């Protein structure tokens, strides 16, 4: 018996000048089998401008999502009803992960949302909580594929996008990951975050 | 045993020397760290070990000795009493939760009369200690990989009636033989004398 | 790991009557770098190139044994060996050491002079082959390379277009790997000619 | 890997999936796992690929020598004995599991060979990491004296259970039908995993990559 | 270390079925063949598990007492969704103190004209779906039930019972620690009933199983 | 990782690279490895990123409280001592940390090294990280007390460059800071691949 | 696995179950563990399938050669001795418990046991496999010498059914063969017609009372069957 | 160790052997493994002597207090529940298999099994100890519900004799106690009057033929008894 | 890595240096062992490792090269052919029963025309090898704990057109930095040049 299990799958995000787009796959894997093809626990809304996304062990992301939801509720009760910013939540998350240094959450997390100027931002964490702000990010079983592709198409060191064009690039990156990683597949849930609100969309992938 | 320490007493003094080296695995960071620390006007301790334990151990001894001084009208404490307190702190730590202090020491002092009622025999004293809490008064003593070479030399050449000049010469021969025969580089030594007038640096030894 | 001790990566891609094969230039001892000028490609004859990754002593030993067998083949048979027979030969030499293996992972590319058909093969270290029609990859940044090619490769490219895709795949993957880099070398092979180019990359 | 066989009225049907993996990555989406042994005998293999390949090639060559010597058609029991003796000598270190099928003068023959060298002759089998899922369709669907068409539909349904439920199996179904007179290979008999969203084309303009030097050679 | 084998469940149009066998084993020994392994919880819910029977008993006694008391003391009747959440937090807490509940659970119920089905494993992983299983049921039965749920519209009660029996048949052929004696629970119309034990029909007489053909030496 | 610092006539120079690697895969090329603790003190990280970032933030909090309660700035000797007490108390709990602490106070410029076992050392020159074993080669050849600020910045930049070119775990962007009497300044940021083109002549 | 052989007046009966397993999954539900060594001599095999198949085949090869060289049918004692020698020379590298049994005109019906370690013991009956442990007491209470051939077939079928109802590693068909001066007679009983199983024994029909309903009394009555 | 309890019409019988051993040496040949918990409730103990003695004593202490506080005699289900809780809370530090059985006027005769792990199962009969494995088949073939008190004593004596004739870790006396509405009746059978042993069974009187004399024939006849 | 070796080639020479130390655990036995061994008139190899394997490996290479010489009319063998033979002996030993030779080498030579038919490019060559049988031609190279310090210096200061005087100066700075920064004492170096006129000791380096 181990207290750890890897349930598989992949997340990715890309920020723009005034949006961020975030995607997670829906398969939950067991040992040599599949529990379900329609799990929705990888993305978790924290405010109207901020999401948590996690890969790794599903039981640990369920605990971390609830611990954050309660610290954010206490912040509103102690601050006149107001919600914390994306930057404030990102620092809180770092601090909560390090305080469990000695029996760590088995999770690879991202915080994504809009900053105060209204631009997208992605924070990626190692499991004890080191992070930095960046324009894109990915973690999970297919992340070593997707990440070099994002470097190639978005920074172009060896050689402004619309919401629509950015969403097409992620559709194509997940389609490629589903063909070559055995633990990623079935569907992607995408959230588009803008100042107005949050649009959602489901996208089919290969089922084998 | 990467750092060697040497000491010996003669009729009116104790000489104490220690190597300057600080290392990180196989890299020399510096070779001028002073490891012969002064505890009060007439006492020094030379310690061998990693910086963390060495510094935390000598600051703990210095603090307790300063406290004891002012609850006693500022009178100099005897060398055997300081030795007894150090041994009791090393042995205590060995059976504690945090574990032993991994340090090996030589403590040297010159005792001086408190008052006119004082019937103490005045003189120099030298105590060998190890990290477990073993403690023995000795005429000379050493720690580190170089220890065995120097001890044999002193068994051959030391006498109680060496003059100050003969003793400084003898300490320079001891340090040179450590450089000659030990693979681990101990290139600079710092040396101090303890006498009836206090503690002074000996500049002609290196 | 013994396969990652020395560094290096290799990729090959197929097109319309052509292939491109590419390697990095680094040679190391774990994180220390010894040289920045060690490509891992070996030209066997006009139609065939072999790329070898793995431990460097076994790359040098195994490629010398292969060149020795090839020289004796030409004298006995009075012809050049073709790509499918060469890969079968290499697989047989690796399986001979089944229980004490050569720590190498070969990539083989060839073109049949007559027909214009391209043949690619990659093998594991005891000789099991895999013969796709698109691309093969091996070495320290294999997982990243495998994903770059799936995204950029498409059917029916000519020499110059296929070159661009292979260079970008090799440079993006090497930038996420500590043990492969310092630019790349490529061979472009058609029925008619063989071109070779040195590609500029990062210096870390 | 999922590999399957059944006996019908006049023959044997073998099946396999086509994915090869290293670790958690799909190395090859169309690996062939159905190997030739003789004109009337075929083999599917699970296990270490190199070991499976080597063993079946060696026995296939020794059966060909024996047909030239004797002048007679190869018997499936001979193939089975030769595989078993080789595997037993290496005590499981040559890790090949095999499904063997064929037809000779005593009718259809189907068997398995485990890596330690044990055998089993049966009317339906499965092996590989998808074997438990596939065997659930065989026990619900098998019957005596199946027609050829019933038998192809049953083998294809068993391989699809492995494809959809086991992470190490995938892509498509290959079949092989073996009768007294002929052996027919049907690669891509069923393809239930096409593309959903067409591949976006990413054009790099020629001249995009910086080059330092160039050499040319005519052939 | 009495232990139970496989459990399987499936949703149909109007309800949910849960099935397992009446056996507890101790290692390979088949020790008690007449044990009811499914337990009712409150008014709407039933549960079963694969693995350590003592841990199943401790956990279910504790949940049943909480549900009966909350109702008796004026805080209403817990729904299957709430019971499931509560179970999962208890299993995760024990995992986190290195004293795990060494079982895998399946929970089914019906409330509000809406059926429930879910699983929880011994590190606290949780999921809901149209079919769920534990033990060898996860390797043997899910492939068959997932194929039956592919038809559009959903299953009738009769189709659901028929595919459940095909699954139990295969478990008896291929799971070593099993017997041919099963119960089915049906949750439908905001209640649960547990049926009497029954047996399935099996085939042993194929020509290919005969003494001559299976012989090693001819 | 590679970090270095030295003390010359005009203050203290610190310089770093920017890569984070497990030992094969490169997770980032843009980590900031100099921590602006406050506006008169700097730290550096090597070893575990998370450990250095968390405990340096704790130390910045302790420095600001000192300033509120005593109405004056803490000395470099005390700041470094607060960090070394923390690491010593956790010496059996498996931190990984190799920091420098630098500042200019009433006794002048001071540079300390502090590690994960409670070690604390004061000296004129250090290099830390897996690339340190290459940077000391170039630095010991060029270091003297009488360098001008421009010469000292160049020496520091060229030393991190040579580490990045030979050590697999170092690379990215080279950053140089100057600690002076008025606090500290960021002098420069340069990609190590642009520097290669300026030094290969 | 459950194997056995029993002597009767003028011959032997061998019997077995048909299951082969990796521990908790059944790879073959219809194996045949009664292996022929000569016309009227068989063995029963337990342990590693690979090892027992290989040593049975080698023993059979040597008996066929011996029979051609002497022009006479072989005795049971010769088959037991050859088999014993192979088990004993290879004891550190195999997992095998064997029973050799058969008929010859010199000694009649004979049974030999060759357990792990390679000893050889001549008996009136022998038991082997994981399931044997369940049968020592069944034979101590219900076995007698001098049974007829039909008594002995029926007794061995019942013995195998009892062992496989309690042992998770045994199951499936019951195979028997009877060897005497006439022709060998094999028989296969399917699970559906087994002479004993727990599932149809009336003392195990009613379920234990583990799940009593919530009540105002401490009296225990019945299991809850419907929601409150 | 061999322990058991069986229900009959209006009560229970408990039975055990009397041996305690360190593996291959017998430290006590007359232990008593039927331990009293209340006037008409007993347990049977297997596993570590130290652990079972300590938990029986604690369970008995709690039942005596409960009985004084209510002024009524306790039910079997209460004793089983208290004992189960102690076995389950201490499962990683003990070796214990328990059977609790007794008579009370609410539920009559009851038997509960509490094996390693701390589960609790209510049954018609229970077996425990190293020797139990030899008895599953004996009960499957020869046990029926509704036996009388005298039938049930005789049956349990026979069952214990069969297990201890095959199990090296069991032996010595057979102890029984019968609990019903009347007074408890204990009985001890000495080995010399046991109802079964191998040593007196006539099918094991004649020795196997392992040591035949040197001869001119391959026929096997008798063991050599005197020097040539 | 207790002994450091350094080499670099410029337009008409190769310089090769190695530390003299022989040790037994932490004791220096001597510090003047010559580890830069001459293989023929225009070739040397510098080896790092324990005395037993080092000496047995260079005597085996010397013997085979002398045999090959006399079955070839006494003609000097090319440096690449000697390198190829050494690599093949190291790689051979790795897969043999006795195991690998635990030695790390630098081989340097100056190739000279055999006859008037010889169309060989004359010049200096330097090859890095390791104990596994890896072999690479390089402009400069090092083994031992000091290697990383010196390589970085040479990346900064080496050029192909150094004169003989500039090169001797550069080799002295390399040796001094090993003494400064490596804990293991490497106090004496021996250095040799290989040129068109043969092999000579450079006395001004230590």
């Amino acid at each position: 018996w181990s207290p750890y299990a890897d349930n598989g799958g992949t997340i990715a995000a890309i920020a723009g000048k005034n949006y961020v787009i975030l995607g997670g796959d829906t398969r939950l894997n067991g040992d040599f089998c599949i529990h379900t093809r329609d799990d929705r626990t990888k993305l978790f809304q924290l405010t109207e401008h901020t999401f948590l996304a996690s890969t790794g062990m599903q039981a640990d992301r369920l605990q971390l999502q609830q611990m954050l939801k309660y610290r954010i509720q206490w912040y509103q009760y102690n601050n006149g009803g107001k919600l914390p910013s994306t930057k404030a939540i990102a620092k809180l998350t770092s601090t909560m992960l390090y305080q469990r240094r000695f029996f760590p959450y088995y999770t690879f997390n991202m915080v994504v949302g809009l900053d105060e100027k209204g631009a997208g931002v992605c924070y990626s964490y190692d499991p004890v909580g080191s992070t930095e702000p960046f324009r894109y990010g990915t973690s999970g079983s297919a992340s070593s594929f997707v990440e070099p592709l994002m470097d190639c198409l978005l920074t172009r060191q060896h050689m402004e996008l619309s919401m629509t064009e950015t969403l097409e690039m992620l559709k194509n990156a997940f389609t490629g990951a589903a063909e070559r990683d055995i633990f990623t597949g079935d569907a992607v849930c995408f959230h588009i975050i803008t100042a107005d609100g949050i649009r959602s969309e489901l996208f089919e992938l290969r089922n084998d | 045993m990467s750092e060697t320490t040497i000491a010996f007493r003669c009729n009116g003094f104790v000489l104490v020397a220690a190597a300057g080296l600080n290392a990180f695995y196989y890299i020399k960071i510096m070779d001028t760290e002073d490891k012969v620390t002064q505890l009060d006007s007439h006492k020094v301790v030379a310690c061998a070990g990693e910086n963390g334990p060495r510094v935390n151990f000598v600051e703990y001894i210095k603090c307790n000795m300063a406290l004891k001084r002012m609850r006693e009208h500022g009178r100099v404490i005897r060398t055997s009493a300081a030795a007894s307190f150090m041994r009791n702190a090393l042995a205590g730590a060995l059976r504690s939760r945090d574990g032993a202090y991994l340090v090996n020491c030589l403590l040297a002092g010159y005792d001086v009369a408190a008052s006119s009622d004082d019937d103490i025999a005045t003189g120099p004293h030298l105590y060998y200690m190890d990290y477990l809490g073993t403690m023995q008064e000795v005429p000379y003593g050493c720690h580190g990989y170089g220890a065995s070479f120097v001890i044999a030399m002193l068994d051959r050449l030391w006498r109680p009636d060496l003059t100050a000049q003969e003793a400084v010469d003898l300490m320079q021969k001891c340090c040179d033989e450590v450089k000659k025969r030990v693979v681990i580089s101990n290139d600079k030594f710092i040396c101090k004398a303890v006498t009836e007038n206090g503690v002074e640096i000996v500049n002609t030894v290196s | 790991s013994i396969l990652t001790y020395s560094g290096g990566s290799c990729l090959a891609m197929a097109g319309d009557g052509c292939f491109v094969i590419v390697s990095d230039n680094r040679l190391g001892e774990q994180l220390k770098t010894i040289s920045m000028e060690v490509p891992k490609l070996h030209v066997i004859n006009e139609s065939i190139v072999l790329g070898l990754t793995g431990l460097r002593t076994d790359q040098q030993t195994f490629s010398e044994k292969v060149r020795f067998r090839n020289e004796l083949y030409k004298l006995r048979e009075e012809r050049e060996i073709g790509g499918k027979a060469f890969a079968a030969l290499v697989s047989s030499m690796l399986y001979e050491a089944r229980f004490g293996p050569w720590f190498v992972e070969p990539v083989i590319a060839s073109i049949d002079k007559r027909t214009g058909e391209v043949y690619l093969c990659a093998m594991d270290l005891i000789g099991a082959p895999c013969e796709p029609e698109d691309y093969v990859c091996a070495g320290t940044c294999a997982e990243s390379l495998h994903g770059m090619c799936e995204a950029l490769w498409r059917p029916g490219l000519g020499p110059e277009e296929l070159f661009e895709v292979a260079a970008q795949a090799m440079l993006s993957a090497c930038d996420r790997d500590s043990l492969s880099g310092y630019g790349a070398v490529a061979a472009i092979v058609t029925r008619d000619k063989m071109t070779t180019r040195l590609i500029n990359g990062r210096k870390d | 890997t999922t590999i399957v066989g059944v006996v019908y009225k006049e023959g044997v049907v073998l099946g396999a999936d086509t994915r090869a993996t290293e670790g958690s990555i799909v190395a090859d989406k169309r690996c062939k796992k159905i190997h030739y042994m003789a004109p009337n005998i075929m083999c599917c293999g699970a296990g270490t690929a190199a070991d499976t390949e080597a063993v079946t090639n060696m026995v296939s060559a020794n059966l060909a020598l024996h047909r030239l010597d004797t002048g007679k058609q190869s018997r499936v029991h001979e193939a089975l004995t030769m595989l078993k003796r080789h595997l037993y000598r290496y005590q499981g270190h040559v890790s090949a599991a095999l499904v063997l099928g064929g037809v000779d003068v005593e009718g259809p023959f189907l068997a398995t060979v485990a890596p330690h060298g044990s055998t089993d002759r049966l009317p339906f089998v499965s092996m590989g990491s998808g074997s438990i899922a596939a065997m659930s369709a065989l026990e619900t669907g098998y019957k005596e004296n199946m027609t050829l068409e019933e038998a192809k539909e049953l083998v294809a349904s068993a391989i699809r259970k492995g494809i959809f439920n086991d992470p190490y199996s995938g892509t498509q179904v290959d079949l092989c039908v073996i009768t007294k007179t002929k052996t027919e290979l049907l690669i891509g008999y069923d393809k239930p995993n096409e593309r959903k969203y067409p591949k976006q084309e990413i054009r790099f303009p020629p001249g995009t990559t910086p080059v330092l030097r160039e050499e040319i050679r005519r052939l | 270390m009495a232990s139970g084998g496989s459990v399987i469940g499936v949703k149909y149009n109007g309800g949910v079925l849960l099935a397992c066998d009446t056996l507890l084993s101790y290692g390979s020994l088949a020790k008690w063949p007449n044990i009811p392994r499914m337990k009712l919880v409150g008014a709407y819910t039933v549960m079963c598990a694969t693995g350590d029977y003592a841990d199943f008993q401790e956990m279910t006694t504790m949940i049943e007492n909480h549900v009966n008391r909350q109702q008796m003391y004026g805080g209403g009747a817990l729904t299957p969704n709430e019971v499931f959440c509560y179970l999962q937090r208890h299993v995760y807490h024990k995992r986190s103190q290195f004293e795990p509940c060494l079982c895998r659970f399946v929970v089914a119920g019906c409330h509000g004209g809406e059926p429930f089905l879910g699983g929880v494993d011994d590190v606290g992983t949780r999921w809901t779906d149209d079919c769920v299983a534990a033990g060898y049921g996860a390797y043997v039965a899910l492939p068959l039930l997932r194929q039956a749920l592919e038809k559009p519209g959903g299953l009738t009660r009769e189709e659901a019972i028929r595919v459940i029996k095909d699954c139990l048949r295969v478990l008896f052929y291929r799971e070593c620690r099993a017997i041919n004696k099963f119960q089915i629970a049906d949750a439908t119309s905001d209640m649960v009933s547990i049926g009497e034990p029954f047996e399935v029909e099996t085939n042993w007489e194929y020509d290919g199983f005969c003494f001559e053909k299976t012989a090693i030496i001819r | 990782t590679t970090t270095l610092g030295f003390h010359f006539d005009g203050g203290i120079i610190l310089a770093v690279d920017s890569r984070a690697s497990s030992g094969q895969y490169i997770s980032s090329q843009t980590v900031m490895k100099v921590l602006e603790i406050n506006e008169y003190l700097l730290g550096t990280m090597a070893g575990g990123a998370a450990d250095c970032q968390y405990w340096e933030r704790v130390l910045g909090m302790e420095c600001r409280l000192w300033e509120l309660r005593n109405n004056c700035r803490i000395s470099v000797a005390a700041a470094s001592k607060i960090l070394a007490n923390i690491t010593y108390s956790y010496r059996n709990y498996g931190l990984s940390m190799g920091t420098m602490v630098a500042g200019w106070d009433q006794f002048g410029p001071s540079l300390y090294y502090v590690d994960d076992k409670g070690t604390r050392v004061k000296h004129e020159l250090f290099s830390v990280g897996s690339g340190s074993i290459y940077a000391y080669g170039v630095l010991d050849q060029g270091y003297r007390k009488n360098l001008t600020v421009e010469e000292a910045c160049e020496l520091a930049r060229r030393s991190i460059f040579h580490a990045t070119y030979r050590d697999g775990a170092s690379g990215g962007i080279v950053t140089v800071y100057h600690v002076h009497q008025g606090g500290w300044t960021q002098i420069s940021r340069d990609d190590q691949t642009k520097l290669y083109d300026r030094y290969v002549l | 696995t459950t194997i056995m052989a029993v002597a009767f007046k003028g011959g032997v009966v061998l019997a077995a179950d048909s299951r082969t397993s990796t521990g908790t999954y059944v790879v073959n539900r219809a194996s045949n563990k009664l292996t022929k060594l000569a016309e009227k001599i068989y063995c029963c095999r337990s342990g590693s399938a690979a090892d027992t198949q290989a040593l049975a085949e080698q023993t059979a090869n040597y008996l066929e050669s011996y029979e051609i060289d002497t022009s006479k049918p072989v005795n049971v004692t010769t088959a037991a001795n050859i088999f014993k020698k192979l088990c004993y020379m290879n004891k550190w590298n195999i997992s095998a418990g064997i029973i050799v049994a058969g008929y010859d005109p010199l000694n009649g019906g004979s049974v030999y046991s060759i357990p792990s370690g390679g000893s050889c013991v001549k008996l009136d009956y022998a038991l082997g496999g994981s399931g044997s442990i369940f049968l020592y007491s069944f034979f101590d209470a219900n076995y007698k010498t001098g049974m007829s051939k039909e008594e002995c077939v029926c007794f061995c079928q019942r013995a195998v059914a009892h062992a496989y109802s309690r042992d998770g590693s045994s199951g499936g068909l019951i195979r028997t063969i009877a060897l005497h001066q006439g022709e060998p007679e094999d028989m296969t009983i399917p699970w559906t017609k087994t002479p004993y199983c727990m599932e149809k024994d009336p003392k195990y029909r009613d379920l234990a009372v583990q799940n009593p309903p919530f009540s105002s009394s401490a009296k225990i009555t019945v299991n809850q069957s419907r929601s409150e």
